């Protein structure tokens, strides 16, 4: 359909009586719930030939929302609690679709204040609510369905940040968050988006090997190392999910546009050598308090499990 | 500039058509430089902040000036 301008005059319509009822604070859970859900596809196609500074003014707007939670620091005050956590979230959702919904869009119809404020929500609610209850180490449907809502926003993340370059000062906390859940137990699906966020970072973005390798290495201790549900990635044989990311990271850099394809590809193998060679060494030596050789083990179980499949290739290298 | 072009050509000698229609073909390939100016900004994909709108000047060489010692 080259318009199909028939719902899309009605959102045009939503966010015209809203930004009249609100500029002339906050606009409720429902009518920003099924907003989210109608931008879910409608605008997909249809957000091109709209207005672009009621989209600064609307985006202005959701962030002064965003910024109440924004590190909120937080028996009938915990529904406030809860419902305050659901609104901001659903915020987040549409702030994390409007950016990212045409296929091409148009400069600094965004700050990066907002996904900056979208990304330190995620930082702290993530971090104070979801793992605790989901692993007892670190310590009814709201939090199934903030979890949906947390795996969809990191997913349209992802691919916002493939779509456009970024400032480093994002770059960092957001390689954080990426590689931050593959130390809890039932993440299995937010290990998935999190592998399209190191996708998106590691193949956009040729500086921060050293970055990416010296987190990974830095908190290997803390891996569930249960009989339940450690191979979980189907290809039966199900496999561990950290020995994928590191498959991952190993196809994900060619910088496709002459000898660029070369020097490209060895550099690929100098980063797959140095990677291997840190971790063996840290591996090899037993230090204090703990080893990490039954990492060495399982991992490379799981390398030569996954030896000879064509969507899996360089185990052989 | 070339709708005039144009027309005078269309009026009119044959000098002045093609003198005409070459610095018509000079105006195209300065349309051809000018097409890769808002491709330009999209792969800088420049990071924008509140402070836009407040720095409205459209003298282009202060503007110049600023670049330089920001560079600098």
């Amino acid at each position: 359909m080259m318009d199909s301008s028939t719902f899309k005059r009605f959102t045009a319509s939503i966010e015209n009586i809203l930004d009249n009822l609100e500029d002339m604070l906050l606009l409720g859970k429902h009518q920003l719930n099924e907003l989210g859900s109608e931008s879910a596809k409608i605008k997909a196609m249809g957000i091109m030939d709209k207005l672009s500074t009621d989209k600064t003014v609307k985006v202005l707007n959701i962030l002064e929302k965003n910024i109440q939670d924004g590190s909120k620091l937080s028996e009938r005050l915990w529904r406030d609690l809860i419902m305050e956590r659901v609104t901001k979230s659903a915020d987040a959702c549409l702030t994390t679709i409007n950016i990212m919904t045409s296929p091409n869009m148009p400069k600094a119809v965004y700050i990066e204040d907002v996904i900056e404020r979208v990304i330190q929500y995620t930082k702290f609610h993530l971090q104070n609510t979801l793992y605790p209850q989901y692993d007892p180490v670190y310590r009814q449907r709201v939090i199934v369905m903030l979890y949906n809502k947390v795996c969809d926003i990191v997913s349209s993340l992802s691919e916002l940040l493939e779509i456009q370059l970024l400032t480093d000062t994002t770059i960092l906390q957001v390689s954080s968050m990426g590689i931050t859940p593959f130390f809890v137990e039932n993440v299995s699906e937010l290990q998935l988006c999190a592998i399209k966020l190191v996708t998106a970072v590691f193949s956009r973005y040729e500086k921060h090997r050293q970055l990416i390798l010296e987190e990974i290495f830095t908190s290997l201790a803390r891996l569930p190392t249960s009989k339940r549900s450690l191979r979980n990635f189907r290809l039966p044989m199900y496999i561990q999910m950290v020995t994928a990311l590191v498959l991952q990271l190993i196809q994900c850099v060619v910088h496709l546009p002459d000898v660029v394809i070369t020097n490209s590809y060895e550099t690929a193998m100098r980063t797959a050598q140095n990677f291997l060679s840190i971790f063996l060494k840290k591996c090899g030596s037993k230090q204090g308090e703990e080893d990490y050789r039954p990492l060495f083990e399982n991992f490379v179980q799981d390398l030569l499990s996954t030896v000879n499949k064509p969507e899996w290739p360089a185990a052989e290298l | 500039k070339r709708e005039t072009s144009g027309e005078k050509s269309r009026q009119l000698i044959n000098h002045d058509t093609k003198e005409l229609e070459k610095m018509t073909n000079r105006q195209g390939m300065l349309l051809k430089k000018k097409e890769e100016c808002m491709k330009k900004i999209r792969e800088l994909g420049s990071l924008p902040q509140e402070a836009f709108e407040k720095y409205q000047t459209l003298s282009l060489k202060q503007l110049f000036r600023k670049l330089e010692q920001c560079n600098t």
